[PDB]
RNA sequence: GGCGAUACCAGCGAAACACGCCCUUGGCAGCGUC
């Protein structure tokens, strides 16, 4: 059906420029409104820039007017956002969102896409070292023991941690990612087992940093 | 720019509770006012639209009203499907402009943490750098004090908290103590204390350097 | 009531602007003419 992906996002330095795309599926970008909206981690959506229909008339926020270019293929049957003069200010998810027939559903947005992650920092690309979270009850407690690993000092985000290949998800905590005085990023991740199965069964957590092209797996088994 | 002043900027409600968040504008937006709910971790989607009207697929539970430059967005009973950040948000004029948000947050009863402490790792006192971890799994509420285990430190220190569990909406939080290897072999004992409503006292782990 | 223009705000055309439509209305407008 109606589909919008965006893609485009990476790691530029404060100054730095990059061009977004929006590919649509399943209608025709000529006949809608389409919107970019941004989200810095942890924060709330911010409207960016929007391109109206027929006419190509283009709009922006105070906050990138100047800055950000909005513009539209009708060919290609997708938007752009091309961005220059990068502060760390722009550093947030980019969702791509369509504005709905106006008869159905009035100016709302009804469709938005996955989002790109747009990271603007002078900070250089960092891979993550991984140290295991030594389970506390042992192999025969009768009760339950709590394992993990620890990455830590990677730049920028994100990472994925996987515990037996996905296999594992009940009881898992991956915690999310604070910025340590040195500038790079850390995070920990941890699951709860019980003590009948330490020994028998096996715990490997797999983190991935793609911006790095850094693959660990660490084992994980009673200390 | 028209602003969007969203209150309040999270709630902590039970299932069937009737809440309202209210939006108000800065100045007059007609009636051009969208609702947004976005799950930790997703895309937004869509409510309602022109301030009061149902989009496509979304339950009758929701509704939108407009008393001139104020809008409500209300749920008549929660249910185990709405956990989520809501957001307001006009197309009167350019720029758009949406509401800060509002966090809703499912109310349940007090539960206490478990709690685990993790030593650096072999691999890791290799590298010249100490990391000792707090664990505090599966509690109610976010509310939590954790100290570094003897003078206590200040400064060095750092916590993350997950979400709130989709399934029995418990939190959990990790605390990470750094200092030096150096440092960690000159002191014996090391232990996180925690203090937590659901804890009729604090609760001390510790461990012993040599297992 | 009769005859002809005039598209301000809404509504509508896949359509916030531009383009187009709808003429006492969709608003208990207002200027000409019997």
């Amino acid at each position: 059906e109606v589909q919008l992906v965006e893609s485009g996002g990476g790691l530029v330095q404060p100054g730095g420029s990059l061009r977004l795309s929006c590919a649509a599926s399943g209608f025709y970008i000529s006949y809608s409104s389409i919107h970019w909206v941004r989200q810095a981690p942890g924060k709330g959506l911010e409207w960016v820039a929007s391109i109206s229909p027929y006419s190509g008339s283009t709009y922006y926020a105070d906050s990138v007017k100047g800055r950000f270019t909005i513009s539209a293929d009708t060919s290609k049957n997708t938007a752009y956002l091309q961005m220059n003069s990068l502060r760390a200010e722009d550093t947030a998810v980019y969702y791509c969102a369509r504005q709905g027939y106006r008869r159905r559903s009035g100016r709302g947005f009804d469709y938005w896409g996955q989002g790109t992650l747009v990271t603007v920092s002078s900070a250089s690309t960092k891979g993550p070292s991984v140290f295991p979270l030594a389970p506390s009850s042992k192999s025969t407690s009768g009760g339950t023991a709590a394992l993990g690993c620890l990455v830590k000092d990677y730049f920028p985000e994100p990472v994925t941690v996987s515990w037996n290949s996905g296999a594992l998800t009940s009881g898992v905590h991956t915690f999310p990612a604070v910025l340590q005085s040195s500038g790079l990023y850390s995070l920990s991740s941890v699951v709860t087992v019980p003590s009948s199965s330490l020994g028998t069964q096996t715990y490997i957590c797999n983190v991935n940093h793609k911006p790095s092209n850094t693959k660990v797996d660490k084992k994980v088994e009673p200390k | 720019d028209i602003q969007m002043t969203q209150s309040p900027s999270s709630l902590s409600a039970s299932v069937g509770d009737r809440v309202t968040i209210t939006c108000r504008a800065s100045q007059s937006v007609s009636s051009a006012v969208a609702w947004y709910q976005q799950k930790p971790g997703k895309a937004p989607k869509l409510l309602i639209y022109s301030a009061s009207s149902l989009y496509s697929g979304v339950p009758s539970r929701f509704s939108g009203s407009r008393s001139g430059t104020d809008f409500t967005l209300t749920i008549s009973s929660l249910q185990p499907e709405d956990f989520a950040t809501y957001y307001c948000q006009q197309s009167y004029s350019f720029p758009n402009t949406f509401g800060q948000g509002t966090k809703v947050e499912i109310k349940r009863t007090v539960a206490a943490p478990s709690v685990f402490i993790f030593p650096p790792s072999d691999e890791q006192l290799k590298s010249g750098t100490a990391s000792v971890v707090c664990l505090l799994n599966n509690f109610y509420p976010r509310e939590a004090k954790v100290q570094w285990k003897n003078a206590l430190q200040s400064g060095n220190s750092q916590e993350s908290v997950t979400e709130q569990d989709s399934k029995d909406s418990t939190y959990s939080l990790s605390s990470t103590l750094t200092l030096s290897k150096a440092d960690y072999e000159k002191h014996k004992v090391y232990a996180c204390e925690v203090t937590h409503q659901g804890l009729s006292s604090p609760v001390t782990k510790s461990f012993n350097r040599g297992e």
